[PDB]
């Protein structure tokens, strides 16, 4: 079963190898997957974060949700507005929702999403070689107006269709170095403000529980002894290799992956006619080319002699 | 085009782990000792050494597979058949035959 | 690992993948958790890197190729020995020719 | 066409020029209003 | 980024002016292995930069 309920699931904090200093970061955009499996150029990008949905996880398509930066971690909201693609010039959005972005990119090697204005303002960059892609056997930088429709396949703009699914787990602990004090070699455990945390230590035998208070962890002289992380968290994540896994790691839910592979057609240009001199047992061809277009020869006899050469010029 | 996934890492803080067998295609394991995690909120474990992790990867079928992908086929012997155009007197018939 | 056929299924959907793309799991060098790993190039992109000219283009007799089923349509080659049986009502006596 | 001399005139403000390069035009397959032809290659440029 | 120039401009006011001088800057890394961006995993290498 494949749910659409973002209520249950969460957006989550990961390490992009490359943000907006130039150095790896934990980044509340963290760019998981790229695919260029598209006819006409477009790109599918998963993020951490989840698009066009609010806080709340309700469905709105001028908002976004993402994770906080501060201790008292809890689930933010943006406007779509800021959320800018480029691979070496800025991109064209053609749709959002959820972990997931359909774009249309310039040719380059790399992809970057980022936040343009606010507090939350930085970037996420990965290697992807997107290069230009054509449809037939006459190379084109646009689609002509005059030619011929030829089968094709391209990514549907829609996100009410379907390429697949990703799976969904409850998440790991998460432990905040400011949910521990030391207080004159006494360790204590600061919650946040009216908040569950669960915590473990080994200071002499182990000892694990759940407090809402201050309280005092006996035996323990430096706090790298004892965690505490938020108890009572069930929002399913992404299986995120940047991530640690709950206790059981086992499938809750699934999430579609959007934006399909759909056959369609596309207009593919038509070549100059050559003019064909003939011969005495051959003939040659005089041919015009300003891109690079396909010649293939071959014999009806018992042997082919086939042939191949993209031609550019006249 | 296979996609790697890599799941959420497991971690050990005080203790060992030991590696599976699973039927996932091109299935990869290991574990590593001697290690002190990090995320965002800080360390992750309560023991400075001992704390082992495992790594795991497997391979799947990518998203657009569906329409990319290739069908490899054995071929045995091939059969001909024919469409005629007979045309006897003032009669024309058209048929198939092997 | 590389080559065409590094990864099988009978079906796409099929729950039973065989597979072998020579993974490698690394020990980690960085303080924040993470997985490292390295692998061979897939083997299918390499292929259709270099699959060469299809059959559409290569075939002999002017042969076309069309697949759902695989076929081949419209070769000349040789020669067909037909018998034919032509019923009596198609011939006229030569008293009336 | 596609050769130097490709088109020939008296002057530059003559009236009578003499050309052949190769036009083709051919029918138009959308719906908008379109003349779609192929031409070859300027021959000026070519021996340029 | 790598380039064929430099520029310093001044973006606003009255002063609104460039300066640009032709000056190869090209893609530079250290090693036995090209990257665009550095590695997470990897080795550390000796290198020099410019102190900020």
């Amino acid at each position: 079963s494949i749910t659409d309920d973002f209520t249950l699931t969460s957006p989550y904090l990961g390490f992009c190898p490359y943000c907006r200093h130039s150095t790896p970061c934990f980044s509340p955009i963290k760019i998981e997957n790229v695919w260029d499996e598209s006819d006409d150029g477009s790109i599918r990008i998963q993020v951490s974060a989840q698009f066009g949905y609010n806080q709340a996880g309700t469905a709105d398509v001028t908002k976004f949700r993402y994770m906080s930066f501060d201790h008292d971690h809890d689930i933010k909201e943006d406007s779509m507005e800021k959320i800018a693609i480029s691979t070496s010039g800025p991109c064209r959005r053609l749709g959002h929702k959820g972990y997931f972005l359909l774009a249309q990119c310039p040719p380059g090697d790399s992809v970057t999403v980022s936040i343009t204005s606010g507090a939350s303002e930085n970037s996420c960059t990965v290697e992807k070689k997107i290069r230009r892609k054509f449809v037939g056997r006459e190379e084109y930088l646009f689609p002509p107006v005059h030619g011929k429709l030829v089968k094709c396949h391209v990514y549907d703009h829609l996100k009410e269709t379907s390429a697949g699914y990703i799976t969904m787990h409850r998440p790991g602990p998460h432990a905040y170095k400011s949910y521990l004090e030391e207080a004159s070699g006494e360790v204590y455990i600061k919650p946040p403000s009216g908040k569950n945390v669960t915590y473990e230590c080994k200071c002499g035998d182990y000892s694990t529980g759940i407090v809402s208070t201050r309280t005092k962890m006996n035996g323990c002289t430096k706090a790298k002894q004892c965690i505490a992380y938020k108890s009572d968290q069930t929002k399913w994540v992404f299986n995120s290799p940047d991530l640690i896994r709950h206790t059981d790691h086992s499938v809750q839910g699934k999430l579609h992956i959007p934006f399909r592979l759909t056959p369609t057609v596309c207009p593919v240009p038509l070549a100059h006619t050559p003019t064909v001199t003939k011969w005495f047992k051959g003939i040659t061809l005089h041919l015009t080319a300003m891109r690079p277009t396909l010649l293939t020869t071959r014999k009806l006899g018992l042997r082919a002699d086939a042939t191949a050469e993209w031609i550019t010029g006249s | 085009k296979f996609h790697t996934v890599i799941p959420s890492p497991q971690v050990k803080c005080c203790g060992s782990l030991e590696c599976k067998a699973s039927s996932k295609a091109d299935y990869t394991c290991r574990v590593f000792g001697g290690v002190y995690p990090f995320m965002w909120g800080g360390a992750q474990c309560f023991c400075d050494s001992e704390n082992t992790q495992l790594s795991e990867a497997y391979v799947e079928f990518a998203p657009d597979c569906t329409i990319d992908h290739a069908v490899a086929l054995k071929v045995h012997t091939a059969a001909l058949k024919v469409g005629l155009r007979i045309v006897y007197g003032n009669t024309t018939a058209h048929l198939d035959t092997f | 690992p590389g080559a065409f056929g590094d990864i099988q299924a009978s079906s796409l959907d099929a729950t039973d993948i065989v597979a072998r793309t020579d993974i490698r799991l690394l020990k980690p060098s960085v303080k924040n958790i993470h997985v490292p790993y390295t692998q061979a190039v897939s083997g299918y992109e390499m292929w259709k890197n270099n699959s060469g000219r299809p059959l559409q283009e290569t075939a002999p007799f002017g042969c076309k190729i069309e697949v759902e089923p695989l076929r081949a349509s419209n070769c000349a080659y040789g020669h067909i020995p037909i018998s034919i049986d032509i019923p009596d009502a198609a011939f006229v006596r030569s008293s009336e020719s």
